[PDB]
RNA sequence: GCCGGCUAAGAUCAAGUGUAGUAUCUGUUCUUAUCAGUUUAAUAUCUGAU
């Protein structure tokens, strides 16, 4: 009662990010072209996953937070804030929509 | 064979007119609770705390060692309606 | 009346979804000031006959099932 | 927990609050940094409803203001703040 | 007049403690120093629970002083204590000490709290790291800007 | 977690304890099977026959 795999992914004008699951939605064709976006972000992966990201990998083998050097490296008057807020190192991390995975560090 | 990381806090110079209640509450300030059978242990007197008022000493227990040393830190000599006490991790006494 | 019009929920159409859309992107156009004397450039209109234009083509516009 | 509120037309009527609830705002329920002073609908403040805390429910000690976190955020402008629910009705204890 | 407004500070009257929260305050306005560290930290580790009180003018006042004591006090030594306190008052309370924390960073710069609490989070204990977030989350929501 | 697997990967029934609320623990079964309907994003589940 709904388009198959194929013509729901063919019809569609870019296939390139189409997904079995989607599919069968309620309207295909709008949730293709919504997906369609510029730049947008979907939807993660733990859309169908039943672990929750959390239960697989539970034996996490890793230090909790190491101190970033940016403020580590009277508490202080002449260094405290001149390491912290002179000395400081900006944070590389994502910059648009690096949704986190259930891993997401070690792969 | 374990000499630091000690929960055992013993107050020095208390009033013989104390009881259990401002113990309790003054071992609070730096603690939650130390009641694992019934309650938390108090100052050995003469007869078991029967008779006498007691030995001028207590005992204090806390559930971590690093609020043991922040009282012990801070607690020192605190002043209570009786007198000024000292606050020491052994002592020798017990 | 005032509870949650603007948008729909888990099963809304995408039809019933574009015509909120439009509905309440004219809204942003007859009360606006900058999208309105910029409309009435484009199509070379005065303020009033864009304004009625947008105000009759909110009886079901995005094209309507009637 | 909850909490329902009135959310009917915000008349002319300020806020209130009790002795114990007068610190935290009607909706974000903090103490940090009041914004904005609440209000009430007209079924707010007729005879019996005069000068009442908006928390609380009983008796007002002060004004009832909103969080600057919820006075920024829009919350203030939606209806009357008062906190009323099936339980917290008009025919409650 | 510390040592005699010590003891007062203790009692229960709504109109008395909320005067002598304000009088606490004011011995360290001008001068500030006129005390030991000692007396100070009781006197802090005393009005921490009273920064919840019912009437919120008592919470005003507490956070009045609370400021001017940690600014006379110490950034560091402050800090310690009440780290230390956060695995002690158990949770009827001990949100309140957070907010003490948060007052520290309302009365000394954003680095007086921040690199020391950091180093709290790399105990692996469970509600430990916990507190450290619930400090952190009333941290930034009353730093302001 | 260890060097694809050793059934600690999931769902579900009965009872106890306890909270304002969330919950916590013990004892099961798990269809090893097929078809039709319901339903699920798909499983699952349930409804009937064999
Ligand atoms: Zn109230
Ligand atoms: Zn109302």
């Amino acid at each position: 009662n709904r388009f198959t795999v194929a013509e729901l992914k063919q019809l569609v004008a870019r296939p390139d990010v189409v997904e079995m699951h989607d599919v069968t939605a309620q309207d295909p064709k709008l949730l293709v072209h919504l997906k369609a976006t510029r730049n947008s972000v979907p939807v993660p992966r733990h859309w169908c996953f039943k672990r929750k990201y959390l239960q697989g990998k539970r034996g996490i083998e890793k230090p909790p937070f190491e101190l970033p050097d940016f403020i580590k490296r009277d508490i202080d008057y002449q260094k405290l804030h001149d390491a912290f807020f002179k000395w400081q190192t900006k944070p590389k991390l994502t910059i648009h929509g690096d949704l986190y995975y259930e891993g997401k560090e070690f792969e | 064979v374990e000499e630091d990381r000690n929960t055992n806090v013993y107050v020095s110079g208390l009033p013989p007119d104390i009881t259990v209640d401002e113990f309790i509450q003054l071992m609070s300030k730096f603690g939650i609770i130390m009641r694992d059978p019934q309650t938390e242990e108090f100052k050995v007197k003469l007869y078991k705390d029967n008779q006498g008022n007691l030995k001028g000493d207590g005992l204090c227990c806390y559930l971590k060692r690093e609020s043991v040393e922040l009282a012990l830190k801070l607690l020192d000599e605190d002043e209570i309606r009786g007198y000024k006490l000292h606050v020491e991790v052994a002592k020798f006494q017990l | 009346q005032s509870k949650y019009i603007g948008t729909g929920h888990a099963d809304t159409t995408k039809w019933e979804w574009l015509v909120n859309q439009h509905r309440d992107s004219y809204c942003s156009y007859m009360g606006h000031f900058d999208l309105l004397n910029y409309f009435a450039i484009a199509e070379n209109e005065s303020k009033a006959r864009v304004r009625f234009n947008l105000m009759e083509k909110m009886l079901q516009p995005c094209g309507p099932p009637a | 927990p909850d909490l329902i509120f009135c959310r009917k037309q915000a008349g002319v009527a300020i806020g209130r609050l009790c002795e114990k609830c007068d610190g935290k705002c009607v909706i974000c329920d903090s103490y940090v940094r009041p914004c904005t002073l609440v209000r009430i609908c007209d079924e707010c403040n007729y005879g019996s409803y005069q000068g009442r805390c908006v928390i609380c429910g009983g008796p007002g000690v002060s004004d009832a203001y909103y969080c600057k976190e919820c006075t920024i955020q829009e919350k203030d402008r939606d209806g009357c703040p008062k906190i009323v629910n099936l339980g917290s009705s008009k025919t409650d204890l | 007049l510390l040592p005699r407004l010590t003891p007062i500070l203790k009692n229960r009257h709504e109109k008395v403690q909320e005067n002598c929260i304000d009088l606490v305050g004011r011995i360290a306005d001008r001068g500030a120093e006129y005390v030991s560290a000692r007396e100070w930290m009781r006197i802090c580790f005393e009005l921490l629970e009273l920064l919840k009180a019912h009437k919120k003018a008592i919470r005003r006042a507490t956070v009045n002083t609370f400021g001017y004591i940690a600014k006379a006090i110490g950034p560091h030594d402050v800090l310690a204590t009440l780290l230390n306190n956060l695995k002690v008052q158990e949770r009827q309370n001990r949100v309140c000490t957070t907010v003490a924390i948060a007052i520290v960073a309302e009365t000394c710069s954003p680095f007086t709290v921040l690199p020391a609490l950091m180093n709290e989070y790399r105990v692996p204990e469970l509600n430990v790291q916990n507190g450290v977030l619930k400090s952190l989350s009333f941290l930034f929501e009353y730093i302001g800007e």
